[PDB]
C-alpha cells in the first residue's frame, strides 16, 4: 500500500505512455488484439 | 577571489584530485590499532 | 582477530550511498547531491 | 501523500532504493533453516542405580 501510494503514482505520471480517448487496444493486430476484443466482449456479457 | 576561481575552474579540478590522492596515501600510510593504552594511576610488575 | 574483523569499509560505503540518496530526495535531483558529496575528502584530509 | 510524490518522483525512488538496500543487507546476515523453533522445549533427568 505504501509502494502504491508513494512509488506507483510517481511512475504512472513519468513512465506510462499516453492513451487516446476510446482506445481499448482493439486496434492492435496479433494475440493482444484478439484478447482485447475477447475481453471487452466478455465485459458486456458480465455487465448484462 | 571566489568570483575569480569560477572563471578558472579547470585548475582547481586538478588540485582537488591531488588532495584525494594525498588523502588516499595518508589513509594507507597511517597504522591501525583499537584503543590506546591509558594512564590509570596504577600498574603491575610480574616476577617469574 | 581471525574471524569477524575488518567490516568498516562496507558500512562507510553504505553511509555514502544512503547520504547521496537522502540528498537526492531533499534537492529532487541525482546531480545536485554531488555538490555536497565532493566536500567529504576536504574534511578527511585534515583528520588524517 | 500521492500528490506529493507525483511532483517528487526522485524522492519516491529514494524511499524504494533505501528499503531494497536495507533488504539486501538483511539477506546476508539472516540465518537459514527448514523450520524455526516450532518444537516445544524438553528437559530430561538421567539417573543410574
Ligand atoms: C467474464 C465472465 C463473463 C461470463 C458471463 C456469463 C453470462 C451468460
Ligand atoms: C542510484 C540510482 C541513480 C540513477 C540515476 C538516473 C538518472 C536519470
Ligand atoms: C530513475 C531510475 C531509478 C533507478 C533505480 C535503481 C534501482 C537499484
Amino acid at each position: 500500500v505504501l509502494v502504491a501510494l508513494i512509488l506507483t503514482p510517481a511512475l504512472c505520471a513519468t513512465m506510462l505512455k499516453p492513451i487516446a480517448k476510446g482506445d481499448h487496444g482493439e486496434g492492435k493486430k496479433g494475440f493482444f488484439g484478439w484478447f482485447n476484443r475477447m475481453f471487452e466482449k466478455s465485459t458486456h456479457h458480465y455487465t448484462d | 577571489s571566489v568570483g575569480g576561481i569560477l572563471r578558472s575552474t579547470g585548475r582547481y579540478l586538478v588540485l582537488y584530485l591531488i588532495i584525494v590522492v594525498g588523502m588516499a596515501y595518508l589513509f594507507v600510510r597511517l597504522p591501525s590499532s583499537f584503543l590506546p593504552d591509558e594512564d590509570q594511576g596504577v600498574f603491575m610488575t610480574m616476577v617469574q | 582477530e581471525r574471524l569477524s574483523g575488518n567490516q568498516a569499509p562496507s558500512l562507510y560505503a553504505i553511509s555514502l550511498i544512503v547520504v547521496f540518496l537522502c540528498l537526492a530526495a531533499l534537492y529532487e535531483s541525482w546531480s545536485i547531491p554531488f555538490s555536497v558529496m565532493l566536500v567529504v575528502p576536504l574534511g578527511v584530509i585534515g583528520a588524517l | 501523500m500521492p500528490n506529493f510524490f507525483i511532483d517528487r518522483p526522485i524522492f519516491a525512488w529514494v524511499i524504494a532504493i533505501i528499503i531494497m538496500l536495507a533488504g539486501g543487507l538483511a539477506i546476508l546476515k539472516l540465518p537459514v533453516a527448514q523450520y524455526p523453533t516450532i518444537a516445544p522445549p524438553a528437559v530430561t533427568i538421567s539417573a543410574s542405580y
